């Protein structure tokens, strides 16, 4: 069965699932997230869609940097109380997320041997580095930074493993005019890291 | 009558002008040969055949015939303007089943105009720059700044479009561009007394009136001109 | 079995098999494809070889573009007479592709949830960028800007999924002078997509 | 049994398995490397990590290149004595090596098919270029250029594939200076391959 | 005695200052409303919501004002100290369950600096330098490296720092620097017979006295500045 | 006789010379120490332990020394030329077990040259220039393009190539190239009438005679620069 390795938001989903912003009363933006088993990694396939109008009006400014910031427990079940994304991720039912319990969702998680909890000697290797785009109105793709970090912090007790993805820009123009503004779409974004135990 | 090798192929005028925008993709239809045939329809002198006999600048191979329609289009070879601004173009339209003879045929000229796309920044022909401001002195046009802009000379991708990125906010200062030469006339708008012995520091950003194309947009990253003027 | 993952266009083909040039007579380059289904998603792996002198020219100019375009019905077959690629893709066998029929083809194909025809407002999910590189005679790696479109138009009722591959670059110098051109090669490029349904 | 897709060099060795540069007398870095079987592909997965000073002391220049040199025989097991690498891989046993004898380890080598051993008319597809990046104390990220070249010689007939790993920057600040330099940690690169047959 | 709306919300002082760094990432703490309720506590006057009135330079949303507890953060808009050096923010506290009336109440101003970061490469106002070297000269400060550095004019982001790339290897000069005009003096301290017909021929890297930030360490090239002194 | 502790190793001259490529790859094989043993073969003083003793530039550890071969190498710190043309080594040869003692022993020295590529780009010592051209006026060599380039002065790494990019089709100018100072020397081979109040504007583009090292290829994005002449 190879629907249970993939762990994932779902495909185009119906509202918002992610806030970002803390200025946002509510979700602002859906967050597609996948993560698939291969081999003794990871692959995480990332990227968001602007769903509120301050969400999307960050388009119009030209030094923009924002962060999902995802926290699971011990059985690598999602803490969406502390997470950006407040819908837990669940497996493969087409293109929309299943239903039941998850099954050795732990194996999906950044293994804490390679991606250790405060230490100091090896935060280097916490780190990934990337890059996606935005198109603009006028099909300008756009460069976005992308730091990935793993396993940096627990909030509480709870949170046994930690990522956090931070798209940020710093362009020489704006990408949109306020009119011209539609939604802000990040291109998606493929990391791998080595994976947690099953 | 049949359809022999009798006549020439009938071209409709003999200058087509076609026009195609810079950099465009490959496959990107430029223009259209239409000719007729004199003989008879659905006949062997009625498959045209056309032929691009020259390019006059020869060396960058960026067009393509379709030789059973005549329809020009654009290679992967991508066009630039700024190096060739049109092209002109002998075709020949030749009846029979493709045949190469030496028999003359009628043959016309091509016009391909090239469209500028606002594909270069304006870069600043002066890099110092300095004026002396007095007291009872405004709408004083002491200072231009001197640009260079490669996309088209007269066109809205060439003229400069300015903004203050720091230092004016008082609102001394005003920028008129000029077009018969692209210069940045900075204006002088309310008065200083030049006893204070003060400093006016400011910098520009300079950028087109029109909006820059999507392959050098998301790569122009400005640096702004430090004018200093001292009062 | 795991050689029905994959869906590729043979290591290597004796005889060209992609027509990119509409000036070219019969087909003048190697399009080497793979599509293999990760979870979720298909990681699909393309290049290009130079065959035809006409297509080993172009390193010679430095403002390059050309174009795969792939179009495919809805069961995830190929539609060879209005595609780049004039071969039909096919399982593997070893470092050749497979003889019989496709099994479960539509499944390798770009997601319609994800990647929908003709949607002005979800038009920007439709987009991936990427970089490839040109090794020049002196081993000079040139940087090629990668485009791949998904789902962008259908020429007629047969179409149901749309692939776009587009390299280009605009460089200081031709990476090649006209004696020193031998064949046009570019590096691999990897990207994703969420998947079809089987 | 997903264990058996996976080659790789363990996470976090206890000391030092790689000997890059000459003048060390011993292994004086920790490689981690990591092959997966993704369909008709290998997802390969390499970073390095300082433990000698004087392989730790390269973050205070700033032109530094270094290589990791792979050989494999003819069944695919690791040439200890010439590579770079002093500890041969193996399968998946949790984040460690397995500790049995290599099954299929064939099919994790770049094929000769598509990747040639001496073939002039066909160099350039040997080649694989990329970015990794080094997180500096002030987590500065500076870039480092990656090649990797596959299947470029053999140094006796034992040698039947090569992976030739090459990490460099050309920076205009050395990263580090002598105080503050503490591990030469690259950040994880991820490349693909048609692997050999199996 | 209820806790009837029978006052205005409390501040401690009308002023608050804060203070925050440029470049920081969202949702950074810059500062906190301390405010006290003069009714009884555990009441619906004690229950404050803050609320922004304006900010004064208001186009960049850059602020964000948690309205239960009055701690202002940075939001997703990036602080640039180099166009907005400081902020000014009317806000007041209301009493009550978050009914909006236009009953007056107490209402204070922040001022939020923003703390600079060595973003910006100092770039040279001069293109071509060149001076004029004699024979029992020495301690000679004869020509000055014209610098530009936009990170606020006096601190260590802003101040060049010079080094010798080659052709100082004898010892031959030294750069001192000018603080109060950012300038680089460059000294003579070996003395050269000027009948010698010689060169002297060298480049130098500027950079700040700071350290580059984060952001544009890694992308930091220097180009020589080539100084050609003929003796 | 025994092979004891009796004599000092046997060098072949006293001055070695060696050669290494500029920004050369990781153990690239610079040269190597030809010694030998006056003592009987396959003995412990034949056993040649080799030893670097100083590097005169001695801050960047840049070679490295195969103690049992003498073979001396390159490591990971990368080769500039244009930092350090070249190095001086002073090596020892010892004999018995690599027992180190104050004995004297016979010691080289050792000169390597770094062979220079084309690793920078040429870059204009003068941004504006404009000529006056009158009319009978021909084979007139006005004006001069200021150029920098670094590689290794007197080298084709070095030497000024220079191509029209846009401006002068007709065949106005050409560029000849001063080799003792760098110089565009460009010329005036067809006459203007001046009373015709025209311009000959043109743009030109600057690059070495070799071609660029295959680092800084792919690198290079050549701005055309903008000589305005008027007539």
């Amino acid at each position: 069965d190879d629907n249970i390795n993939t762990l994932w938001t779902g495909v185009n989903p119906t509202t918002a699932n992610c806030q970002i912003m803390a200025s946002s009363e509510s979700n602002d933006c859906k967050l597609i997230l996948t993560l698939v088993k291969t081999g003794a990694l990871v692959t995480a396939f990332v990227y968001v869609i602007g769903v509120s109008n301050d969400f999307n009006m960050l388009t119009t400014h030209k030094n923009i940097n924002f962060t999902a910031e995802l926290f699971f427990d011990s059985t690598g079940n999602l803490l969406t109380s502390l997470s950006s994304l407040k819908t837990p991720l669940n497996h493969k039912s087409g293109q929309n997320m299943a239903t039941g319990a998850l099954t050795n969702a732990k194996g999906f998680m950044p293994s804490t041997t390679a991606y250790p909890f405060n230490v100091n000697s090896r935060e280097k290797e916490n780190y990934i580095y990337g890059t996606c785009y935005y198109t603009a109105s006028d099909h300008t793709a756009f460069p976005i930074d992308i730091s990935v970090m793993l396993n940096q912090r627990a909030l509480n007790n709870e949170t046994s493993y930690c990522i956090r993805v931070t798209w940020s820009w710093n362009t020489g123009v704006a990408p949109e005019v306020q009119t011209s503004a539609t939604t802000l779409v990040t291109s998606p974004f493929t990391f791998y890291y080595i994976r947690e135990d099953d | 009558v049949l359809d022999i090798n009798d006549n020439e192929p009938v071209f409709t005028q003999d200058v087509f002008v076609g026009s195609v925008e810079e950099l465009s993709a490959a496959h990107t239809l430029v223009m259209k040969i239409n000719a007729t045939d004199a003989d008879e329809p659905n006949t062997l002198n009625s498959k045209i055949s056309y032929r691009i006999v020259s390019l006059e600048p020869a060396y960058p191979p960026v067009f393509y015939l379709n030789k059973d329609t005549g329809e020009i289009y654009t290679t992967s070879v991508t066009l630039d303007r700024e190096e060739h601004s049109s092209y002109t173009l002998t075709v020949e339209a030749r009846d029979g089943n493709g045949e190469v003879t030496d028999k003359p045929v009628k043959q016309a000229q091509v016009q391909i105009r090239i469209l500028d796309v606002n594909d270069n920044i304006p870069v600043v022909e002066n890099k110092v720059l300095e004026g002396m401001v007095e007291e009872n002195q405004v709408n004083v046009e002491v200072t231009r700044i001197k640009v260079f802009d490669a996309d088209e000379i007269g066109s809205d991708n060439w003229l400069a479009n300015f903004t203050f990125a720091s230092g004016n906010e008082g609102g001394y200062f005003h920028i008129e561009t000029d077009a018969q030469t692209n210069e940045g006339i900075v204006t002088l708008i309310k008065e200083v007394d030049y006893e204070e012995m003060k400093n006016l520091d400011f910098s520009v950003i300079v950028a087109n009136k029109a909006a820059f194309h999507k392959s050098i947009r998301s790569k122009y990253k400005p640096t702004p001109i430090p004018i200093k003027v001292k009062v």
